[PDB]
Protein backbone atom coordinates (compact mmCIF):
# COMPACT_ATOMS: atom_id res chain seq x y z
CA UNK A 1 0.00 0.00 0.00
CA UNK A 2 1.59 3.43 -1.34
CA UNK A 3 1.45 6.62 1.07
CA UNK A 4 1.27 10.41 0.13
CA UNK A 5 2.55 13.57 1.58
CA UNK A 6 -0.40 14.22 4.35
CA UNK A 7 -1.61 12.48 7.43
CA UNK A 8 -5.92 13.54 6.61
CA UNK A 9 -6.80 10.17 4.60
CA UNK A 10 -7.02 7.44 7.57
CA UNK A 11 -11.19 8.67 7.61
CA UNK A 12 -13.12 8.16 4.21
CA UNK A 13 -15.55 10.95 5.26
CA UNK A 14 -12.58 13.36 6.29
CA UNK A 15 -10.71 13.07 2.83
CA UNK A 16 -13.90 13.63 0.98
CA UNK A 17 -14.26 16.84 2.86
CA UNK A 18 -11.01 17.69 2.88
CA UNK A 19 -11.16 17.15 -1.40
CA UNK A 20 -14.64 19.38 -1.23
CA UNK A 21 -13.64 22.26 1.07
CA UNK A 22 -10.16 23.00 -0.65
CA UNK A 23 -11.88 22.80 -4.26
CA UNK A 24 -14.39 25.31 -2.88
CA UNK A 25 -11.36 27.67 -1.38
CA UNK A 26 -9.21 27.39 -4.98
CA UNK A 27 -12.53 28.87 -6.71
CA UNK A 28 -12.39 32.14 -4.93
CA UNK A 29 -15.86 32.79 -4.52
CA UNK A 30 -18.52 34.04 -1.96
CA UNK B 1 -33.96 40.28 25.22
CA UNK B 2 -31.55 37.45 23.83
CA UNK B 3 -27.93 37.08 25.48
CA UNK B 4 -25.44 38.55 23.87
CA UNK B 5 -22.41 36.30 22.80
CA UNK B 6 -20.38 38.74 20.52
CA UNK B 7 -16.81 38.18 22.51
CA UNK B 8 -17.58 34.72 23.60
CA UNK B 9 -17.98 34.10 20.04
CA UNK B 10 -14.83 36.13 18.95
CA UNK B 11 -12.52 33.96 21.90
CA UNK B 12 -14.48 30.58 20.67
CA UNK B 13 -13.81 31.32 17.06
CA UNK B 14 -10.19 32.51 17.62
CA UNK B 15 -9.76 29.06 19.53
CA UNK B 16 -10.80 27.29 16.53
CA UNK B 17 -8.62 29.44 14.04
CA UNK B 18 -5.14 28.24 16.21
CA UNK B 19 -6.39 24.22 16.17
CA UNK B 20 -6.90 24.92 12.36
CA UNK B 21 -3.22 26.87 12.39
CA UNK B 22 -1.84 23.47 14.51
CA UNK B 23 -3.28 20.90 11.38
CA UNK B 24 -3.44 22.87 8.28
CA UNK B 25 -0.07 23.73 7.76
CA UNK B 26 0.25 22.34 4.35
CA UNK B 27 -2.99 24.13 3.14
CA UNK B 28 -2.43 28.03 4.74
CA UNK B 29 -5.52 29.09 2.76
CA UNK B 30 -8.08 27.48 4.66
CA UNK B 31 -7.33 29.71 8.17
CA UNK B 32 -7.44 32.87 5.75
CA UNK B 33 -10.85 31.87 4.54
CA UNK B 34 -12.84 30.81 7.47
CA UNK B 35 -11.81 34.34 8.68
CA UNK B 36 -12.64 35.94 5.79
CA UNK B 37 -16.32 33.82 6.47
CA UNK B 38 -16.06 35.24 9.87
CA UNK B 39 -15.43 38.64 8.67
CA UNK B 40 -18.12 39.11 6.01
CA UNK B 41 -21.13 37.47 8.53
CA UNK B 42 -24.16 39.40 9.40
CA UNK B 43 -23.74 40.95 13.16
CA UNK B 44 -26.83 38.91 14.29
CA UNK B 45 -25.16 35.52 13.73
CA UNK B 46 -21.91 36.88 15.32
CA UNK B 47 -23.61 37.89 18.42
CA UNK B 48 -25.35 34.72 18.56
CA UNK B 49 -26.36 31.76 21.18
CA UNK B 50 -26.36 29.89 17.58
CA UNK B 51 -22.92 30.72 17.04
CA UNK B 52 -21.84 29.67 20.39
CA UNK B 53 -23.51 26.43 19.91
CA UNK B 54 -21.89 26.04 16.59
CA UNK B 55 -18.46 26.44 18.18
CA UNK B 56 -18.89 24.85 21.46
CA UNK B 57 -19.73 22.01 19.18
CA UNK B 58 -16.67 21.97 16.94
CA UNK B 59 -14.43 22.75 19.11
CA UNK B 60 -15.44 19.91 21.13
CA UNK B 61 -15.66 17.40 18.14
CA UNK B 62 -12.28 18.69 16.76
CA UNK B 63 -10.47 17.89 20.04
CA UNK B 64 -12.10 14.52 20.46
CA UNK B 65 -11.44 13.08 16.89
CA UNK B 66 -8.71 14.80 14.80
CA UNK B 67 -8.73 12.58 12.24
CA UNK B 68 -12.08 14.27 11.44
CA UNK B 69 -11.15 17.88 11.32
CA UNK B 70 -12.17 18.72 7.57
CA UNK B 71 -15.47 17.64 8.45
CA UNK B 72 -16.01 20.01 11.14
CA UNK B 73 -14.57 22.77 9.11
CA UNK B 74 -17.05 22.06 6.53
CA UNK B 75 -20.28 22.71 8.77
CA UNK B 76 -18.71 25.34 9.83
CA UNK B 77 -17.98 27.04 6.79
CA UNK B 78 -21.42 26.16 5.41
CA UNK B 79 -23.14 27.79 8.50
CA UNK B 80 -21.23 30.94 8.45
CA UNK B 81 -21.70 30.63 4.55
CA UNK B 82 -25.64 30.63 5.13
CA UNK B 83 -25.05 34.24 7.40
CA UNK B 84 -23.01 35.90 4.97
CA UNK B 85 -23.98 39.61 4.47
CA UNK B 86 -21.64 40.49 1.51
CA UNK B 87 -19.49 38.64 -1.31
CA UNK B 88 -16.00 37.92 -1.78
CA UNK B 89 -13.35 41.02 -2.85
CA UNK B 90 -10.52 40.31 -4.86
CA UNK C 1 -32.65 32.02 8.79
CA UNK C 2 -33.33 35.10 11.52
CA UNK C 3 -33.04 38.63 9.47
CA UNK C 4 -30.40 40.97 10.75
CA UNK C 5 -31.78 43.93 11.88
CA UNK C 6 -28.52 46.18 12.02
CA UNK C 7 -28.34 48.13 8.98
CA UNK C 8 -32.74 48.63 9.35
CA UNK C 9 -31.89 49.88 13.15
CA UNK C 10 -28.98 52.27 12.16
CA UNK C 11 -31.55 53.36 9.71
CA UNK C 12 -34.16 54.03 12.00
CA UNK C 13 -32.21 54.97 14.89
CA UNK C 14 -30.54 57.49 12.40
CA UNK C 15 -34.52 58.67 11.80
CA UNK C 16 -34.90 59.67 15.50
CA UNK C 17 -32.00 61.19 16.03
CA UNK C 18 -32.94 63.31 13.62
CA UNK C 19 -36.54 63.97 15.00
CA UNK C 20 -34.85 64.70 18.55
CA UNK C 21 -31.77 66.92 16.50
CA UNK C 22 -35.41 69.28 15.30
CA UNK C 23 -37.18 69.34 18.53
CA UNK C 24 -34.50 69.06 21.22
CA UNK C 25 -32.87 72.17 19.78
CA UNK C 26 -32.52 74.25 22.92
CA UNK C 27 -30.54 70.97 24.68
CA UNK C 28 -27.56 70.29 22.16
CA UNK C 29 -26.26 68.46 24.48
CA UNK C 30 -29.32 65.55 24.64
CA UNK C 31 -28.40 64.35 20.64
CA UNK C 32 -24.94 63.62 21.34
CA UNK C 33 -26.33 61.81 24.40
CA UNK C 34 -28.61 59.22 22.72
CA UNK C 35 -25.69 58.50 20.22
CA UNK C 36 -23.60 57.17 22.34
CA UNK C 37 -26.21 55.34 24.29
CA UNK C 38 -26.97 53.58 21.25
CA UNK C 39 -22.87 53.29 20.56
CA UNK C 40 -22.25 51.21 23.66
CA UNK C 41 -25.14 48.74 23.47
CA UNK C 42 -24.85 44.89 22.93
CA UNK C 43 -24.36 44.03 19.01
CA UNK C 44 -27.32 41.40 19.66
CA UNK C 45 -29.36 44.21 20.30
CA UNK C 46 -28.16 46.10 17.94
CA UNK C 47 -29.19 43.91 15.21
CA UNK C 48 -32.26 42.95 16.70
CA UNK C 49 -36.22 42.48 16.06
CA UNK C 50 -36.70 43.91 19.25
CA UNK C 51 -34.63 46.75 18.51
CA UNK C 52 -36.88 47.61 15.27
CA UNK C 53 -39.97 47.43 16.68
CA UNK C 54 -39.03 49.98 19.55
CA UNK C 55 -37.29 52.13 17.01
CA UNK C 56 -40.62 52.12 14.35
CA UNK C 57 -42.67 52.46 17.86
CA UNK C 58 -40.99 55.22 19.42
CA UNK C 59 -40.70 57.27 15.83
CA UNK C 60 -44.31 56.64 15.90
CA UNK C 61 -45.29 58.00 19.19
CA UNK C 62 -43.09 60.73 18.59
CA UNK C 63 -44.64 62.42 15.42
CA UNK C 64 -48.82 61.82 17.41
CA UNK C 65 -47.47 63.50 20.25
CA UNK C 66 -44.75 65.65 20.16
CA UNK C 67 -45.73 67.61 23.76
CA UNK C 68 -44.86 64.40 25.08
CA UNK C 69 -40.84 63.45 23.21
CA UNK C 70 -38.71 63.81 26.31
CA UNK C 71 -41.03 60.95 27.75
CA UNK C 72 -40.09 58.97 24.71
CA UNK C 73 -36.41 59.71 24.65
CA UNK C 74 -36.08 59.37 28.25
CA UNK C 75 -37.44 56.09 28.12
CA UNK C 76 -35.52 55.19 24.75
CA UNK C 77 -32.00 55.89 26.85
CA UNK C 78 -33.06 53.74 29.48
CA UNK C 79 -33.85 50.31 26.78
CA UNK C 80 -30.26 51.31 25.25
CA UNK C 81 -28.86 51.51 28.55
CA UNK C 82 -30.24 48.42 29.88
CA UNK C 83 -29.15 46.31 27.04
CA UNK C 84 -25.45 47.91 27.73
CA UNK C 85 -22.45 46.08 26.71
CA UNK D 1 -46.43 79.61 26.73
CA UNK D 2 -48.86 76.05 27.17
CA UNK D 3 -46.82 74.26 24.22
CA UNK D 4 -44.02 74.54 26.86
CA UNK D 5 -42.05 70.65 27.58
CA UNK D 6 -43.28 71.17 30.93
CA UNK D 7 -46.67 71.50 30.49
CA UNK D 8 -47.43 68.12 30.18
CA UNK D 9 -46.53 66.57 33.60
CA UNK D 10 -44.94 63.29 32.67
CA UNK D 11 -42.95 64.86 29.96
CA UNK D 12 -41.70 67.89 32.39
CA UNK D 13 -40.73 64.88 34.57
CA UNK D 14 -39.07 63.08 32.02
CA UNK D 15 -37.05 66.20 30.73
CA UNK D 16 -36.17 67.21 34.16
CA UNK D 17 -34.76 63.46 34.75
CA UNK D 18 -32.93 63.04 31.46
CA UNK D 19 -31.03 66.51 31.28
CA UNK D 20 -29.43 65.74 35.05
CA UNK D 21 -28.40 62.42 33.98
CA UNK D 22 -26.54 63.86 31.15
CA UNK D 23 -25.03 66.66 33.75
CA UNK D 24 -24.27 63.50 36.04
CA UNK D 25 -22.17 61.54 33.10
CA UNK D 26 -20.17 64.54 32.11
CL1 LIG E 1 -20.78 40.55 24.27
CL1 LIG F 1 -28.83 34.39 12.94
CL1 LIG G 1 -30.86 31.43 11.78
CL1 LIG H 1 -27.70 43.95 8.14
ZN1 LIG I 1 -3.58 11.99 1.01
ZN1 LIG J 1 -1.53 17.01 8.41
ZN1 LIG K 1 -34.26 43.27 25.56
ZN1 LIG L 1 -4.12 23.82 -0.53
ZN1 LIG M 1 -26.63 42.27 9.18
ZN1 LIG N 1 -19.70 12.44 10.46
ZN1 LIG O 1 -17.91 25.84 2.31
ZN1 LIG P 1 -28.85 32.15 12.29
ZN1 LIG Q 1 -29.63 71.68 28.26
ZN1 LIG R 1 -22.47 41.85 23.39
ZN1 LIG S 1 -31.25 57.44 30.61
Amino acid sequence: VTVDDDDDDNDPENRIAKKMLLEEIKANLS
Amino acid sequence: GKKCYKLENEKLFEEFLELCKMQTADHPEVVPFLYNRQQRAHSLFLASAEFCNILSRVLSRARSRPAKLYVYINELCTVLKAHSAKKKLN
